[PDB]
């Protein structure tokens, strides 16, 4: 609406922008901000600095219609003022809702209905005006009275602050007291935990250490007792050794007394006469049976069990073979005497007897050269062992 | 034609004729609280516009106004005046609640500050003592744990030594029982051998029931016990070997038929041998005479059936046999 | 072996914060005597504090998206959030060395937070396989979890012997004896807890969800979509593209 | 000219003893790097460009690259010179400049004439005028020798620097041949005097005056062609003139590695760019794209503005269109960085930024992948300011306000679009980074109308408290920009956020109010309403809220007047403080003065109650009674409220906590409603055919003179080895039952073991000595053979003797594992002489007397001399606890049950007790009690002990044989104890009976009574073998080995 007497003031102005700034410091964009003087009273307005620009669109912000716009522009916080716009808003010309610049160093304002650049139905009744003015005046005077009240309250806040500074020091001291108290309390809880734990493991240390001392004590005393048992073991070992010497002395005494009774002898032809009988290598039956008893008793005296046990009879001395698989229950027993229809059985039986003689010599320790000599080998055994 | 506009609505104003009556009294009471640059109806309307501009300059509202706008903004100003009166009462109430707060004495607060500072400092030194105690506790913990682990190594060494000892001890107990078992076997066998005559072991003249057997062979045949000739001949053979050995031990003989080891006259002849043996002990050592008496030609044995007679003989020979062992 | 790629699991990463665990860096008395604000910190209430684990994903030094916070959970006995954070990253947003900085924050004062521990864990662990498991991470104390490559605050590396055989066991590479194995696993957790008790440090339990609309036994692996000439020409016949840039201007 | 296709790229195929000339040319130029002859009706690599086109193409051959192509034209003519090659028809249309500034001199045509007529131009038109541009560089001498080519190359360089302007026509050159013509007028189009003189020298009418290309390269060594070329860029670019680097990934790899060398050595950078960019379009893998992007980022500050805006930025966009989301984010980020490095505005970049770049980034702003929108949210706060800055720098070069408004509109549209994108995180990211700075791109009225409302929509999304906290984090910035026309819109919304469910949202909105008041963006009355409502949150159980409320209340104490601070902040703060503070502005004082919050348990039990309004009703009445407004405290209408109140009072809520639960009631119920709206086998080598032992000794070998204490059977070789304290470890043939004896190990010898899968035995000594014996008893010379092949001795102070041994063969490794007095079983790899596992024993258990290792090598059992057992898991070699002995008597022998997996037989000293313990259950679940002492009695009345165990899987019967100090060898049948019996002693030995009495749940077999072949001493061994019959092999402590058939 293009009428005049349309109220149009700074309060209607909330935008200020600048266009086409030509910089006196050569081709480089300033960092442009601006300041408004109360048109020349001290300026008060400062928009944020649009860095690296020359045509800014600064963010905006009172019933006065004239004011001074000046723009500072200079990079890196050192600034230079390049504007003088003493502009009465009433002198401005209207551009429609879009800032459009054609001059240089141009500044364009912005007001409620559009933008402003330097050119080239019934009303309230008068009773309503009186009511409105009296209400605005009541607002004015009550707000001013509240400002007076607030300034009085702040002046008394300062007057009491003269000692309230010491009061704030007291508050800080009590805070310090409280902070120290909590810190000491948590540190004392740490002390309590540590002390209880340490006391526990110290009693544990004394217990385990005394246990170790007792263990070493028992180790030494146990070694002592073991050495006593060592001397006892040596004593009984030697006692057994002499006992066994007595055993073998007796064994050979009775072995010789045994051995007399069953004679053996020689001839000029080196043969063995047995009670006077010729013996080629493996009566004859009687002397052989004597050998069988001779062997059995030698087993009985020397305590060496027969490989094949002998069910002894004088000449009918039998030898049982429990070991061979190839022999059945009736075949377990062989003779040492000539049995009817059992020549091979008898021969292997005398063989087993010779093996018993070999066993006796081996257990005594006498290596036997030939195992077909029955009586010569046993006679030799008695001669040597 | 439009002359004014609602400055808070942008709407035209039809001028209310009441202003035609307003005087200097009302108006007087109302009007009070680089480089660049830029007729009566008539008089009364121009005065109206001048007062409108003056009022926009005077106050923060822009006259003239709609009746809708005027009443709405009167509602807003009424709300704001209630708020302003409310806050005025608030600040008054705060004024008296501060005035009732007395101007406290600075000196009393001074001793308050000094006392509080002293208490805070004393608590500071108490916390310092607490830290000192923390240090001593931590040191004790460290050294006690070092001691415990030291004793752990001690335990390791003791365990190695104790293991060696116990191995040796258990092995020695095994060897101890071993020697003991060997000793027992040696003692038993030695005792049986020594207390046994070589002949007696060779020929065990011992009583089994109504027989006195030799090496556990029957001497004597009964109608109730089947005893073949082989059994009795083996028993006799051992009897004769016993008296041949007794010949070789004491030096005796019939000189016509000396009984060399064999196997009615036969054992009848043997009688004389034992008769000789009886005489031989009687001729040799009069200290013992044989129990079961003997007569040669009658072939007779007194209990001093045929099996019973023989049973006495080995019984008798046993008497002779025991004495023969003890003699030498 | 059943595995799916991380470029294919196009879901936001879920991260479970189970529990911060261990003896916290109890500052000396002088620390609060010089910092009275410390008095109100989360440390100085010996009740377990109201921490929250900002889990920011990183990759070759670049922060990859914003940090999440654990929804507020007041604690009294333990730091058991057990609570899932929906990471702003998706698995296809994770490259090979992408690593989550879990900064376990506490409150130091009005409007200011001071980290209490931060653990930088390779989300894609050794061999590239994603950390599909419940983890205990080291808690580099009072240092914000730094995700730079290499990590300043690594979360992980007797266990060096245990783990190889363990995976050989439950992946079938090894002998199975029921009672023996379970009793040994008891022994294994004894060793793990002894190791945990050994360190003064803090350790955090973390976990990774694995819930997809598929047969749910699958591992996540970092993957991505893949002589006439004498002088090779890397632009043999293609668009002169600066030309187009200029043509689009008037 | 036939441009065609080939498996690597395009190829030029041309058609007119002539075939031999190209053979010679190829064998000459195969090494040339800036030259390319016919590779073979002829063929040649297709290169990107000409010289003339490359002058014409939009990335213009700047003067440095013109100097470079002169450098390389001289170099190529030189290389043809040295290799004995001369083209004769150099031109601008044949100096083929490949994409990466590599100058190829192409198709050396020795079939062109050497000399020509002067008045006949047909030869020139055919041979030399292929383009029919009629610019003739035939040598003035010609109308083939080196100076001729040098003259042509000088003409070519002159054409290069004259922006395509021809230096000679045919008429010009003919007039030049007669000396009548001097073209210096065209020469004045050369930019720099160095090339002026270089062309002058090289174009002189007299050929001999012309230097050599090598000479000219020598001369122009810094006046024109900088030394940086000769040093770095000749061989470096020669790296890329070879066939290996076939693909752009590798060139990017090489240059990424060489970046530091190239930058610090080198301006030749432009030359490098022709390489790098030639790869940017064809990068294959994500690593390559990211590498090239960081390469470009590091190069850019050392390039100039024209270079960037021409040859880097369009490629950055080409990536921002590409697929990989990390590549998109990095393309936008590189784009932002590169454009940020810009500080000039070339003529053709007059309006780049609105017209080119922002359209290119729009589809990123929409893009689906979250990271792309996150990147755009973080990066628009810099792309937009690059826009404004750039279009401001432009005016140094149309209606500017229209351009600015267009920019503001695109920025505004993008901000709103990103606040509409569904992801709460993209919204939050934009609100963290760009919302504050893009408000300036709005202007108030548009901002208040669009951005503030769009932000407000997030406070509706109750599920994700992160988005609402983000709203409160950037609401400070927007309510700063929009200013005073949004406080009335926001005040109820901030009250909504404060009373919200998730308490960290309360924290973030307390910070919102903190900063927003700190800018003075709140109505004074609204400041008081918010302070009165944040009063309760000081005593909130939470700590982040409690502290944030402290922060806000301090901040308001600092922004608004101390008059206001008192008058309204203090009376709102009276409840939740403890002390009448003065310095609200001291956070110190406030935090040290807040009351302890209502316990989180009390507070949650107040919130949890449904219909919590009645809870507050009864609480409110309780307050009135506690102040006297009601005479008493009656129970409520609903006894459920009395019930809840009584439960919570059982927590002992202080009456002060009751007052506080009243004070928070507003937040309390609002939050309540908000959440309301929300090959091995135990079977040994012998399978036993000897079901019943006979008790029958076939051998009485007394060869040993001291106690015999170990027997090991081996049926690999049909031997059995025994050892005795006489130190004679005798190996006895089984077929003969001493086939061999051995005493060199010395001392008492009671331990040994045969190896299961070899030809050698192993023995152990009391010395601590472990040895072997190679055995030869199958082969038969006049005597079999012993073979000592081992040595191992251990100090008893640390390693120890051998308590028992056992050899098992677990693969390539062959393990012989032995006990020690120290008890650490050790597994020696006889196949490798280095041991495998040292199973250390807990010496507190005591000396280990027997061990027995699983057949499948899973677990090995240990029995201490204390009777306390042990078990080991050898897959991890981890210990496992084991049940002790009730009597704690020495365990002599241990074994692993045949039928049972986890069943460990221990023969314990005393009472002839042999107990079967199961390790999985940790208790004894079978027992043998031979001694007539009280069953399972710990009195240990009997000295008798058992130490020979043979356990066998015979006919499904775990046939056991135990032998010990009683001189008796006992058979047991672990299923039918009626079968058990003794095989020893003489006929006078009384018979016994074998009972089954179940005691304590455990089972007890018991033995009780109704020439001596048996060992006269302790039978300390039992083993078994067979050849035809099964043999037990036993030994005594007298030294006698016997074998029972
Ligand atoms: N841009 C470009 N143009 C080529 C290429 N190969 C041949 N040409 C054109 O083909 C013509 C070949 O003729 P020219 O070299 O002058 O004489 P020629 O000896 O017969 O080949 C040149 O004028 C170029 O314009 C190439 O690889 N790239
Ligand atoms: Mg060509
Ligand atoms: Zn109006």
């Amino acid at each position: 609406v293009e009428l005049p007497s349309q109220q149009r003031r700074l309060r209607h102005l909330r935008n200020i922008a600048a266009r086409n700034i030509v910089n006196r410091n050569g081709h480089q964009l300033l960092d442009t901000y601006f300041t408004l003087h109360l048109c020349i009273y001290k300026e008060f307005y400062r928009s944020e600095v649009i860095k690296n620009s020359l045509n800014p669109t600064w963010r905006s912000l009172t019933s006065v219609s004239c004011f001074v716009v000046k723009i500072w522009g200079g990079k890196e916080n050192i600034y230079q003022l390049l504007i003088e716009w003493k502009v009465c808003l009433d002198g401005l010309k209207y551009l429609g809702q879009q800032i459009h610049a054609r001059n240089q160093n141009e500044i364009i304002f912005g007001l409620n209905d559009g933008y402003y650049g330097a050119p080239f139905r019934n009303s309230y009744d008068v009773f309503s005006l009186l009511r409105l003015h009296r209400a605005q005046c009541a607002i004015k005077q009550t707000q001013v009275t509240v400002q007076k009240i607030g300034k009085e309250i702040e002046e008394k806040l300062r007057l009491t602050s003269t000692s309230n500074e010491l009061k704030k020091k007291s508050e800080c001291l009590q805070l310090k007291i409280l902070v120290l108290q909590n810190e000491l309390e948590r540190q004392k809880k740490a002390l309590g935990r540590e002390v209880a734990l340490l006391h526990k493991q110290q009693i544990a240390l004394q217990d385990k250490g005394s246990a170790f001392s007792a263990e070493h004590l028992k180790l030494q005393l146990q070694k002592e007792s073991l050495n006593e048992l060592r001397k006892e073991c040596t004593a009984k070992r030697e006692l057994f050794l002499k006992t066994n010497a007595q055993l073998t002395i007796r064994c050979r005494q009775l072995l010789s007394e045994l051995s007399y009774i069953y004679p053996i002898d020689l001839n000029e032809h080196k043969d063995y006469f047995v009670c006077g009988v010729k013996l080629p290598n493996s009566s004859i039956a009687v002397a052989l049976g004597y050998t069988a008893h001779l062997v059995s008793m030698i087993s009985f005296f020397l305590q060496v069990p027969l490989r094949y046990p002998i069910i002894h009879k004088g000449s009918r001395s039998t030898i049982k073979d429990n070991i061979n698989d190839k022999l059945t229950e009736k075949e377990r027993e062989f003779p040492l005497y000539p049995k009817g229809g059992e020549k091979l059985q008898f021969d292997y039986g005398v063989y087993l007897l010779n093996k018993n003689i070999a066993q006796l010599r081996y257990q005594h320790g006498l290596g036997t050269p030939d195992l077909r000599q029955t009586l010569p080998n046993l006679k030799n055994f008695m001669e040597h062992g | 034609q439009v002359s004014f506009v609602c400055q808070r609505c942008s709407q035209p104003l039809k001028l209310d004729t009441s202003f035609k009556i307003l005087d200097r009294v009302t108006i007087q009471e109302l009007t009070a609280p680089s480089r660049r640059f830029i007729e009566n109806l008539s008089r009364r309307l121009k005065v109206t516009g001048d007062l409108f501009d003056i009022m926009s300059g005077q106050t923060d509202v822009d006259h003239p106004l709609c009746e809708e706008c005027t009443d709405t903004l009167l509602d807003q100003l009424d709300t704001q005046l209630n708020v302003t009166e409310n806050e005025c009462q608030n600040y008054k109430r705060c004024l008296e609640i501060l005035e009732q707060m007395n101007e406290d004495d600075s000196e009393q607060l001074q001793m308050e500050l000094k006392e509080l500072a002293l208490e805070e400092e004393r608590l500071i030194q108490e916390l310092e003592d607490v830290e000192k105690n923390r240090k001593i506790v931590a040191e004790n913990l460290e050294k006690v744990q070092a001691e415990a682990e030291r004793l752990d190594q001690e335990e390791a060494q003791y365990q190695r030594e104790y293991s060696e000892f116990k191995r040796q001890q258990l092995e020695l107990d095994d060897e101890l029982k071993s020697v003991e078992n060997q000793m027992r076997y040696a003692q038993t066998q030695l005792d049986k051998l020594k207390k046994t005559n070589v002949f007696n072991a060779t020929f065990h003249i011992w009583h089994s029931g109504q027989f006195g057997t030799i090496n556990n062979f029957r001497l004597g045949r009964l109608p109730s016990v089947p005893v073949e000739w082989n059994e009795i001949n083996a028993a006799w053979g051992q009897t004769v070997l016993l008296l041949h050995a007794l010949a070789n031990k004491m030096g005796l003989k019939f000189q016509r038929y000396r009984l060399v080891p064999y196997g009615d006259h036969a054992m009848v002849a043997f009688l004389d041998c034992v008769q000789q043996f009886k005489e031989e002990v009687e001729k040799g050592e009069t200290r013992f005479c044989l129990p079961y008496r003997m007569d040669v030609e009658k072939g007779k044995i007194e209990d001093t059936q045929w099996t019973k007679a023989l049973k006495f003989m080995l019984t008798n020979l046993k008497w002779g046999l025991a004495w023969v062992s003890s003699q030498f | 072996f059943h595995y799916i790629y991380s470029c294919d699991l196009d879901i936001n990463v879920q991260l479970k914060i189970g529990s911060l665990e261990g003896k916290r860096e109890q500052k000396s008395y002088k620390a609060v005597l010089e910092d009275p604000m410390l008095k109100f910190s989360g440390l100085y209430q010996e009740t377990c504090s109201d921490l929250y684990v900002t889990c920011q994903v990183f990759a070759e030094g670049k922060p990859l998206a914003l940090p999440v916070r654990t929804s507020y959970k007041a604690f009294s006995t333990r730091w058991n959030w057990n609570e899932w954070l929906k990471l702003p990253v998706k698995y296809p947003d994770l490259p090979r060395n992408a690593q989550v900085a879990l900064t376990i924050w506490d409150v130091y004062g009005p409007g200011k937070a001071v980290p209490v521990g931060g653990t930088t864990v390779s989300l894609f662990g050794k061999y590239g396989m994603f950390r599909q498991g419940m983890h205990d991470l080291k808690v580099w104390p009072n240092v914000e979890a730094d995700g730079s490559e290499p990590t300043k605050t690594p979360g992980r590396t007797q266990m060096s012997r245990l783990a190889k055989l363990t995976k050989a066991h439950r992946q079938g590479h090894m002998v199975k004896v029921d009672w023996l194995d379970r009793l040994t696993f008891r022994e294994i957790e004894m060793i793990n807890e002894s190791e945990k008790r050994s360190s003064n440090f803090m350790y955090l339990m973390v976990e990774f969800r694995c819930v997809k609309c598929d047969d749910k036994e699958y591992g996540i692996v970092y993957y991505e979509k893949d002589e006439l000439v004498k002088v090779p020409d890397p632009q043999m016949s293609m668009e002169n593209l600066v030309e187009s840039k200029h043509h689009k201007l008037a | 000219v036939a441009r065609a296709k080939h498996r690597e790229g395009l190829v030029v195929v041309k058609v007119f003893s002539y075939k031999q000339e190209l053979e010679e040319l190829k064998i000459r130029l195969n090494s040339a790097q800036n030259c390319l002859p016919f590779q073979k009706m002829l063929f040649r690599q297709y290169v990107r460009d000409n010289l003339y086109d490359r002058i014409s193409t939009r990335p213009f051959l700047n003067n440095i690259e013109k100097r470079w192509i002169a450098f390389q034209i001289l170099t190529a003519v030189d290389q043809a010179h040295k290799s004995g090659v001369r083209h004769g028809d150099i031109k601008t249309e044949n100096v083929m400049v490949t994409s990466w500034n590599w100058v190829l001199l192409t198709d050396f045509a020795s079939f062109k004439p050497t000399y020509l007529p002067e008045d006949n131009p047909a030869d020139f038109n055919y041979f030399f005028d292929t383009s029919r541009r009629r610019t003739c560089y035939i040598a003035p001498e010609r109308f083939l020798k080196r100076a001729m080519d040098i003259f042509s190359a000088g003409c070519v360089i002159a054409e290069l620097f004259t922006e395509g302007v021809p230096l000679f026509d045919l008429s010009q050159l003919l007039a030049y041949r007669n000396g009548h013509f001097f073209p210096e007028q065209v020469l004045n189009k050369i930019e720099d005097h160095s090339i002026r003189e270089l062309v002058t020298q090289m174009i002189h009418r007299e050929p001999d005056k012309r230097l050599e290309a090598e000479d000219y390269l020598k001369q122009q060594r810094g006046n024109a062609f900088p030394e940086i070329f000769y040093t770095f860029l000749q061989p470096y670019m020669a790296q890329f003139a070879k066939e290996t680097f076939l693909s752009a990934d590798e060139r990017i790899l090489v240059i990424r590695k060489d970046l530091g060398n190239i930058i610090h050595n080198l301006n030749g950078l432009v030359i490098l760019v022709s390489v790098i960019t030639s790869c940017l379009q064809t990068l294959k893998y994500c690593d390559s794209k990211l590498a090239a992007l960081e390469l470009i980022l590091h190069l850019a500050p050392r390039l100039s503005v024209e270079i960037l805006l021409d040859r880097i930025t369009p490629y950055l966009l080409h990536f921002s269109n590409d697929s990989v989301p990390r590549v998109r984010a990095e393309a936008l980020r590189t784009l932002t960085k590169v454009l940020a490095l810009v500080k000039e505005v070339p003529r053709n970049d007059i309006n780049i930024y609105p017209e080119y770049i922002l359209p290119g980034i729009a589809h990123l702003a929409q893009d689906d992948a979250t990271i792309v929108r996150l990147a755009y949210a973080e990066n628009i706060a810099l792309l937009a300011e690059t826009a404004l800055r750039f279009l401001e720098l432009v005016q140094l070069k149309g209606n500017y306000d229209t351009e600015l408004q267009a920019l503001h509109e695109m920025v505004q549209q993008k901000v709103v679009t990103l606040l509409s994108d569904p992801e709460n995180i993209v919204k939050q990211t934009l609100m963290e980074n760009g919302i504050t700075r893009l408000c300036v791109f709005f202007g108030r009225q548009k901002a208040n109308d669009v951005l503030l409302s769009h932000m407000i929509t997030f406070l509706n999304d109750k599920n994700d408290w992160h988005l609402r906290g983000a709203f409160f984090d950037s609401i400070v910035g927007v309510a700063a920009y929009v200013g005073w026309q949004s406080s009335s819109i926001l005040k109820p919304l901030l009250q909504q956020g404060l009373s919200d469910a998730e308490e960290f949202v309360i924290v973030k909105a307390l910070y919102a109010l903190t900063c927003m008041c700190q800018l003075g963006l709140l109505q004074k009355p609204h400041v008081y309403e918010f302070a009165s409502d944040i009063a309760p949150f000081l005593c909130h159980p939470n700590l982040w809220i409690r502290y944030g409320a402290v922060g806000f209340i301090t901040v308001v104490a600092r922004q608004i007047s101390t008059a206001d601070v008192y008058c309204k902040l203090m009376p709102y703060l009276d409840p939740y403080i403890t002390q009448p503070i003065i310095q609200i502005e001291r956070k110190l004082v406030l935090l040290s003065v807040l009351k302890e919050p209502v316990s989180r348990s009390i507070f949650d039990y107040a919130l949890r109650s449904k219909d919590i309004t009645s809870l507050f009703r009864h609480l409110h009445m309780r307050q009135k009674k506690r102040n006297g407004s009601l005479p008493d405290c009656p129970p409520p209408e609903d006894p459920a409220i009395a019930q809840l109140l009584k439960k919570l009072l059982s927590q002992g809520m202080t009456e002060e906590e009751e007052d506080k639960l009243l004070a928070l009631k507003d937040f309390m119920m609002k939050s309540n409603k908000a959440k309301a709206n929300i090959n091995a086998e135990w079977e040994s080598k012998p399978p036993p055919p000897g079901w019943r032992p006979k008790g029958l000794l076939v051998a009485h070998l007394h060869e040993h003179k001291s106690a015999v204490n170990r027997i090991r059977v081996s049926d690999e070789h049909s031997l059995f080895a025994t050892c005795s304290n006489d130190g004679t470890v005798k190996i006895w043939n089984s077929q003969k039952m001493s086939i061999l004896t051995y005493s060199r190990i010395g001392g008492r010898v009671k331990t040994l073991t045969f190896c299961q899968g070899s030809h050698y035995l192993a023995i152990a000594s009391d010395n601590g000595a472990v040895q072997l014996l190679g055995i030869e008893a199958s082969k038969l010379p006049k005597s079999p053979k012993i073979h000592p092949l081992q040595s191992r001795i251990l100090d008893q102070k640390e390693d120890g003797c051998v308590v028992d041994m056992h050899h098992f063969n677990s693969g390539a490794q062959s393990v012989l594992a032995y006990a020690t007095v120290n008890g650490s079983l050790v597994g020696w790899d006889l196949r490798s002489s280095s041991n495998a596992w040292t199973l250390k024993h807990d010496l507190k258990s005591g000396l280990i007397t027997s061990f027995a290792v699983d057949i499948h090598q899973c677990w090995l059992c240990i029995g201490t001399s204390s009777g306390t057992m042990a078990c080991w898991d050898m897959r991890f070699q981890l210990p496992i606890s084991s049940h002790c002995h009730p009597s704690r008597a020495r365990i002599r022998r241990l074994s692993m049950h045949p039928l049972y997996q986890s069943w460990v037989i221990a023969a314990v000293q005393g009472n002839n007790e042999v107990s079967m313990w199961d390790m999985e259950t940790g208790d004894r679940r079978f027992t043998l009690w031979a001694s007539s002492a009280p069953p399972l009695s710990e009195l240990q009345p009997s000295p008798h002990s058992v130490h020979g165990i043979y356990c066998s899987p015979a006919d499904g019967n775990p046939i056991l044989l135990t032998a010990g100090s009683d001189m008796k060898i006992r058979f047991w049948d672990l299923a039918y104890p009626e079968r058990s019996y003794v095989v020893a002693g003489s006929t006078s030995s009384p018979s016994v009976s074998y009972y089954r009495k179940i005691i304590e749940g455990t089972e007890v077999v018991q033995e009780i009574q109704n020439l001596p072949v048996g060992h006269h001493d302790i039978i300390t061994d039992v083993a078994t073998f067979q050849t035809t019959q099964g043999f037990i092999v036993t030994a005594s402590r007298d030294g006698i080995v016997k074998v029972w058939k």
